């Protein structure tokens, strides 16, 4: 029994002074959220609901940097890849691929 | 750790079930031989199958000790009773109420 | 009088254990929101203050010839994804103009 | 566009040596991890007669 | 037998739209491949090919696989023997390698609860890229229309500031489906000496904390309404 | 008449599909009873059938699902925002749950004479252990491994912890060996990782 007052008594000081920062902590994080919102006017617009994501994917890497170490130089073929976006023929094409898909999504 | 002359005795049958025989002693005599106490616990479920036993004063200490090593915490006494337990476990577990395809 | 004691005590130990465990795990998710929120608050006034640098940089220089960067590079990789891919692009194209013929 | 289908016809040659007179988006093509990741698909060598297959199709539409 | 077929119809409307598959023909073969060896308790080998074509609220899919049943009077087993998947050129070009996979893997039934699972996340995606259009139709350009493979937002009048968001689905070897949601920044050389704050190198994991606390087309109308609204100019 | 029966037997040839596409089932007056067919690599098994209300709000009646995972916090949570969200998921948790018991089934048949000692199952299949032996150089190795699962919606490992009850003191082989043990039961099955222990 006097074991147990050993693991009672430090339960009971991890209860009240818990309690007392978590009524500080978040009623800061409510305030400064209004801070922030108010001044981009984005509030939850329920047009559909939404489950949100695992924590697996979180933490996954993103796609930039296993193209980085896979690509093994650096940025000399920016400049042909350039001059392949500056030709007058390449740019209409895609203005041919963009009218096309709009064709399809008329009809 | 809470009584001395506890008679603890396992068995292990079809799916999983593990058997319990609690034979309860006070302090100071051989324990209770002629009247038993039985556990039936199905190793996965919350829903125990406990009997009545004639020392009523230990019945907090039999649900609790169950609820500790089975990693729960809370235990509530839920009240249902039969003489059958193959009936009891057919209308709580519902696998044996219907039999159709 | 001790058998009741310790019955007690120990019906008093499951009474403390789940409200301070919830109470920790949200305690660990608050502290991932106020980190999460300082940070995405330190991203967008960063992002309106380039905007503003850029609207300032913009305003006077309408023909200059644009020198594109390699963090940039993957995403001039996605837009030139229809220049070469465009003969995968044209066979989605004829496809669905094949679905429009047999649904009339 | 009906002459637009005709625009990138004529100018389909154009298309092509503007792609093999490169090396480092040709270079790409045959690393089977990067197309896995990106979906980079460089193979072309028969475009001339799939411009006159999204001629007909495009003719077909307009007519209906 | 007009009106036990009218109760049958009802449990086909019903079960494609629970199940969201409808089968549009379905063949029935059976061949027997029953041994001609004599012993005791002889086995009956049922092979049954099917052929299944059907389709999704929006894609088609075509089935060919056989089944070979062991019927024995001591224990009743039945093993799926051969796959085959005849896919057609869709709008989506990332699900031919689970192709690959399920024909090795041998299981068809993670076939058809995983690409149900597929058309759920690119349902979701008619849904956002219809709302994300027709509200901004001067800034938010889609290149391959709403069935694209990553999406960008482009100022009218500032041609060299562009944002690209990509969106690929990624499933794995636990039966789950999940998307990937990644920001790319375009921004050229001139403003790399403007910025001093480095927000640029941590933009995509910036991007991604948007997701888990705000959602997925929140976080995506947070950045394209928060960088208009400039009238100064 | 030749016309309706040949209509009667096209809805019975799309009805026998559905049971094999993973989920079948029929109306009723009292609800809607659907049967869930799981199988792993090829094998399938028994269907078990649950049985759910149409009116509001959605309660259960009876299933043949056992109660050895618990179906009341599931049911308070995706039974009520959808409804095809929730056969679906059960039907990827017994598809894990049919998977734990095809490999137990398996571990008793053929490979339970290369074990030794008693083995210690649970029903649902959370914390295995079982110890081996295997002759990689004309010694018997006792290698006691035990599988721990993080994901309960998923039929691979992910806590791997293999320990050897003999002896240890020994070259570089065993400690190549327990590195070769904790990747082949993490990127491989159970029951095609004791094939290769036979070849």
């Amino acid at each position: 029994i006097d074991k147990m007052v050993e693991t009672t008594e430090l339960m009971t000081g991890n209860i009240q002074s818990l309690k007392n920062k978590i009524q500080i902590l978040a009623s800061e994080v409510e305030e400064e959220e209004e801070r922030v919102k108010q001044m981009h006017q984005i509030n939850s617009s329920g047009v559909l609901s939404l489950p949100e994501l695992s924590q697996k994917t979180l933490k996954a890497p993103t796609l930039q940097k296993e193209i980085l170490a896979l690509i093994p130089n650096q940025n000399a073929l920016l400049k042909d890849l350039d001059i392949l976006h500056n030709s007058s023929q390449m740019k209409s094409m895609s203005t041919f691929i963009e009218e096309a898909y709009k064709k399809l999504d008329a009809s | 750790r809470a009584l001395k002359n506890v008679t603890v005795s396992f068995r292990e049958t079809e799916e999983n079930a593990v058997w319990i025989r609690i034979a309860w002693g006070t302090q100071y005599t051989k324990p209770n031989q002629y009247k038993p106490t039985y556990v039936v616990y199905y190793s996965q479920t919350p829903y125990a199958f406990t009997s009545s036993s004639m020392l009523r004063r230990n019945t907090p200490l039999l649900g609790q000790a169950l609820t500790i090593a089975s990693k729960h915490h809370q235990i509530v006494k839920m009240d249902l009773r039969s003489r059958y337990l193959d009936s009891l476990k057919a209308i709580v577990f519902k696998q044996y109420n219907q039999t159709f395809e | 009088k001790k058998r009741q004691r310790m019955i007690e005590v120990q019906d008093e130990l499951l009474r403390l254990e789940p409200q301070l465990k919830q109470l920790q795990t949200k305690y660990d998710e608050l502290k991932e929101r106020k980190s999460s929120l300082r940070n995405a608050a330190y991203f967008l006034s960063n992002l309106k203050q380039l905007y503003q640098d850029y609207s300032d940089v913009q305003a006077q220089e309408p023909n200059v010839k644009e020198t594109y960067d390699s963090s940039s590079l993957p995403a001039l990789l996605f837009k030139a994804r229809t220049l070469l891919g465009a003969e995968s692009h044209l066979r989605n194209i004829n496809h669905q103009l094949e679905k429009l013929l047999d649904q009339g | 566009f009906m002459m637009l289908l005709s625009k990138v016809e004529k100018l389909s040659e154009e298309i092509m040596e503007i792609m093999q007179n490169l090396s480092s988006i040709q270079a790409l093509e045959g690393s089977r991890e990067l197309e896995n990741l990106i979906g980079i698909s460089c193979a072309s060598h028969f475009l001339k007669r799939e411009m006159q297959k999204t001629k007909e199709l495009m003719t077909k539409v307009n007519k209906q | 037998l007009k009106n036990q077929l009218g109760h049958l119809e009802s449990e086909l409307s019903f079960l494609s739209t629970l199940t969201g598959i409808n089968i549009r023909n379905h063949s029935k073969q059976t061949e027997d491949l029953t041994s001609t060896e004599m012993t005791e308790k002889s086995i009956r080998k049922v092979l049954q090919r099917h052929r299944l074509s059907g389709n999704c609220h929006m894609v088609t899919f075509q089935l060919e696989f056989q089944i070979l049943e062991i019927q024995n009077k001591e224990r009743l087993s039945s093993a799926v023997t051969d796959l085959n998947i005849i896919m057609e050129p869709t709008e989506c070009s990332e699900l031919s390698e689970f192709v690959s996979r399920a024909e090795e893997r041998k299981d068809l039934f993670m076939f058809f609860r995983s690409l149900h699972f597929f058309v759920e996340w690119f349902e979701y995606r008619k849904r956002t890229f219809k709302h994300l259009k027709e509200k901004y139709p001067d800034a938010v350009y889609l290149s391959e229309g709403p069935s694209s493979c990553s999406m960008g937002i482009r100022s009218a009048s500032r041609p060299g500031f562009e944002l690209v968001i990509v969106w690929r689905i990624q499933i794995d070897e636990d039966g789950k489906v999940f998307p990937k949601l990644d920001l790319l920044t375009k921004v050229p050389q001139r403003a790399l000496e403007l910025d001093k704050n480095r927000a640029i190198e941590t933009a995509p994991l910036s991007f991604r904390t948007l997701v888990g606390l705000l959602g997925i087309e929140a976080a995506l109308e947070s950045l394209i309404k928060s960088l208009c609204a400039e009238e100064n100019n | 008449q030749e016309a309706l029966e040949e209509k009667l037997e096209n809805v019975k040839a799309i009805l026998q599909a559905y049971h094999f596409t993973g989920l079948s089932g029929k109306l009723t007056s009292r609800g809607v009873c659907v049967c869930i067919s799981t199988a792993f690599e090829g094998n399938l098994l028994d269907s078990y059938f649950v049985d759910l209300v149409i009116q509001k709000p959605l309660r259960i009646h009876h299933h043949s699902v056992p109660v050895f995972i618990p179906l009341e916090e599931i049911a308070a949570k995706y039974l009520q925002t959808n409804i095809q969200h929730f056969l679906f998921s059960l039907c990827e948790y017994l598809n894990a749950y049919s998977g734990r018991k095809y490999q137990a089934d398996r571990l008793q048949s053929d490979f339970a004479a290369l074990l030794t000692g008693p083995l210690q199952r649970n029903p649902l299949c959370n914390l295995l252990s079982f110890t081996y032996k295997l002759d990689p150089g004309g010694q018997s190795f006792p290698f006691c491994a035990r599988l721990l699962y993080k994901d309960l919606t998923a039929t691979l490992p992910t806590d791997v912890t293999v320990t050897c009850q003999g002896v240890e003191v020994l070259s570089t082989s065993w400690e190549e060996q327990r590195a070769s043990h904790e990747t082949l039961f993490c990127t491989k099955p159970l029951h095609q990782v004791f094939a290769s222990f036979t070849r």
